[PDB]
């Protein structure tokens, strides 16, 4: 297997630029071919970046590409390493998103921040270098779901009724933290998702017992707490012995209900890429177990 | 029309291109097959204007 | 390297499968005495309905044996459902035979170690080579007719990252997927699982993919071959 | 590598030679560190009167686990694996395993010989599992979930009887119900009621979500499925939305699928290549 990745850059290596990117070492980086010998055109998402596009084909185009480590540089010459399943490895935090010990990683694209002054590294010529965002599980399956909920809710709609609706969706906090998706604009991948979304909510709208649709209805004249009275203040605009009872055909029934759910789950969670051991004090850098 | 001169000339049905992800993952078509046997050498691509 | 296993197989499943580069799956069964029962992917195609009708004669006259016959009994009885009862092993490349016979299988390994597959069996979505590739097992259902029998394919593509591939599947797929709502309709007191199940088993470089033929007792057989191959098993995931 | 646990109570003849017959289980952490407090060790900590099974199960699934195979004078050596390598575990599990089996880890559910108990604390072992007997024991706990509430009627209680045992390759066994006392614990309601709220409010929203996208490029997909919607439609019904309530039902549609994730995916930890009338050890490859 290609376990090295070498990469040559064509422009002078200035000291503050080869400075700078020394203390990048060990970082996150992706790589499209895997080739050998890879150009530092291919050496970050600026070749592929374009705000007048979809975000979605962003996203998209950074879940199909590989992931790769950084090792330390010199002259022309610099060094990424492939990581291999089951290892462990240390990782250097891109975002300013805070890391916390024991839960999992995604990878995303880059996301607007508070101050919009997003720092530059390795402005070279036209050219610059610009890493992916490592996120974790909570931060990045929000995220990918409310950029469903966007496109789900804003078809067929005026931009008037649609102004509000993005800018209570738009803004996300995460621990502490504020986030904006840079450009959430509908795409042809986002429809084939949501005809996915819509074929699976349809089946399990079907499929589903009796009982799974009587449950709630049962249990609120049964009992009174506050979640059942947030699930009735939400159901309040929609609002006996059951004469079928049957183990194996409900039985089959739910499993029809599980691969339903199943599915519809794929659609929001991003693939795990990294599970953490505990993090250093300072939210800079963690040792991680890397999956593929 | 269309069937009647991809007939007129010897030239293949269309075909698709790949799309955005796999033209990234991928370097390249070469959809002119390789030729039975060649005596001269390399075809020379010769374009008309 | 290689992680290699022993299994035991009974002779009639063998002499097909006797070629050294071959791959078995395990089914269950409820039949109390044969708890379990190994079959190769060549098998598979005797009731595959990819498979074209000489290769299905050919696979028909070769499969005579009779508990190889019980087997595809246990099979064929399964009520619109296989992979609830099929599990991969993986790659073989060792047999001893006789009237009980032994083979080796590894279940993680690259260490000839051509994994062999049926020239029917094989499709792409892509006609470009990629340099890398991975290869994939899926079973695909048909509902349009009277009852369903299944689709067998292995393909390769160079798209790792699975929602990706499971949206060419379904590009792809769209008659199937269709056939299943029609199933869930037309006949509303059976429900069905799932359109098709991907199971991921493949790491190769693409420039080492041959085209051949196969013999067993004089019968010829056509064949895609992936040569330098490694195996890595996974989950069997169900999409629609 | 290697981690190290330490117990602070005292240990006798007996409980170091009840300790070493564990010389091939599996045993969890909370996370990983070098030299741990033995209350850390064993799923002990996590068990009360109220919180119940499926939470059990959901920090399971983001628990580590490890394998252990030394007995120093009063340290316990553990021994984290790496995915790839191979290495032997001993059968915790109630079931019979054979050759070729897909392996999961679930909360124990009925546990004698486990049983190292000191300082009111005891030692406690997750279950090892075959695949496809996990999935259809978590289904059928589901749904005797779902039966919680008519528990009642003689039909139920039938129904809820047949449904308490399981059949395995030659083992046979009773699944304790998830009631007790006559009501529901809040861990399995929540999520009981989760899925149901996740099918009901598809039901509703998948008319209007089904109009409003087929009216970009419509396909056959589409319309048999607004056909089977049409049909589910005409079997119930026997006998405009404001955009801020709308939103709110995707959310709440979505967060309440989000949440059944802990315990739809039953990830595989394990698979094995070897058996013995030893049954009680197998060598297997560590996956997940």
């Amino acid at each position: 297997m290609e376990a090295n990745i070498f990469c040559t850059f064509d422009h002078k290596l200035s000291i503050a630029d080869v400075g700078k990117l020394t203390k990048l070492v060990a970082a996150v980086v992706p790589i499209p071919q895997r080739l050998h010998l890879i150009k530092h055109y291919q050496l970050g998402l600026h070749q592929f970046v374009d705000h007048t596009r979809g975000y979605v084909r962003l996203r998209g185009l950074l879940r199909n590409m590989t992931l790769t480590l950084m090792r330390r540089v010199e002259g022309n010459q610099i060094l990424l390493h492939v990581p291999t399943h089951g290892l462990l490895y240390t990782v250097l935090n891109t975002g300013p998103v805070t890391w916390e010990k024991g839960d999992a990683l995604c990878v995303l694209p880059p996301l607007f921040h508070g101050p919009l002054a997003r720092e530059n590294l390795l402005t070279l010529g036209q050219w610059e270098l610009v890493l992916p965002w490592i996120v974790p599980m909570p931060l990045a399956l929000e995220i990918n779901q409310r950029l469903l909920i966007m496109g789900l809710f804003s078809l067929d709609r005026s931009y008037e009724e649609v102004k509000a609706a993005v800018q209570q969706l738009q803004t996300i906090t995460f621990r502490d933290a504020t986030f904006t998706i840079p450009d959430p604009v509908i795409d042809q991948h986002l429809l084939i998702d949501m005809k996915t979304a819509c074929l699976s909510m349809s089946m399990v709208a079907n499929l589903a017992s009796e009982l799974t649709m009587t449950y709630v209805r049962k249990l609120a004249l049964e009992d009174s707490s506050m979640l059942l009275v947030k699930c009735q203040e939400l159901l309040m605009r929609l609002d006996a012995r059951p004469q079928h009872v049957s183990p194996d055909d409900e039985i089959a029934r739910l499993s029809a209900l599980f691969v339903m759910l199943r599915q519809l789950d794929d659609l929001i969670r991003e693939q795990v890429v990294f599970t953490v051991c505990d993090v250093s004090p300072d939210n800079k850098s963690a040792t991680c177990i890397f999956k593929g | 029309v269309d069937r009647w001169i991809r007939h007129a000339a010897g030239v293949e049905r269309p075909q698709l291109l790949d799309t955005e992800t796999i033209s990234m993952l991928t370097f390249g078509s070469m959809s002119e097959r390789n030729a039975a046997a060649t005596v001269h050498g390399q075809k020379a691509a010769c374009e008309l204007i | 390297q290689a992680l290699t296993a022993r299994f035991f197989v009974p002779e009639g499943l063998v002499e097909f499968e006797a070629q050294p580069g071959a791959l078995l799956i395990r089914m269950e069964t409820g039949c109390d005495s044969p708890r379990h029962l190994y079959i190769s992917l060549y098998l598979l195609g005797i009731r595959a309905s990819n498979v074209s009708a000489s290769t299905r004669c050919l696979l028909e006259s070769v499969y005579t044996a009779s508990a190889a016959r019980a087997a595809l009994q246990w099979l064929d009885l399964g009520p619109h459902l296989l992979h609830r009862r099929l599990e991969t092993l993986g790659c073989v490349k060792t047999v001893s035979l006789g009237i009980t016979s032994l083979l080796t299988c590894v279940m993680r390994g690259y260490l000839v170690f051509a994994l062999m597959i049926p020239k029917d069996m094989y499709l792409t979505w892509e006609e470009t080579r990629g340099r890398l590739q991975y290869v994939y097992l899926i079973i695909v259902y048909d509902y349009d007719g009277p009852e369903t029998r299944p689709g067998i394919y292995v393909l390769t593509s160079s798209i790792a990252h699975w929602q990706t591939l499971v949206d060419v599947a379904r590009g792809k797929f769209a008659r199937e997927r269709c056939s299943f709502v029609n199933r869930r309709i037309t006949r509303p007191r059976q429900i069905p699982l799932c359109t098709g199940v991907i199971q991921k088993l493949g790491w190769c470089l693409a420039d080492d993919i041959h085209t051949s033929f196969l013999v067993h007792k004089e019968l010829k057989l056509s064949v895609v071959r992936l040569d330098n191959f490694s195996v890595e098993l996974g989950d069997f995931r169900e999409f629609v």
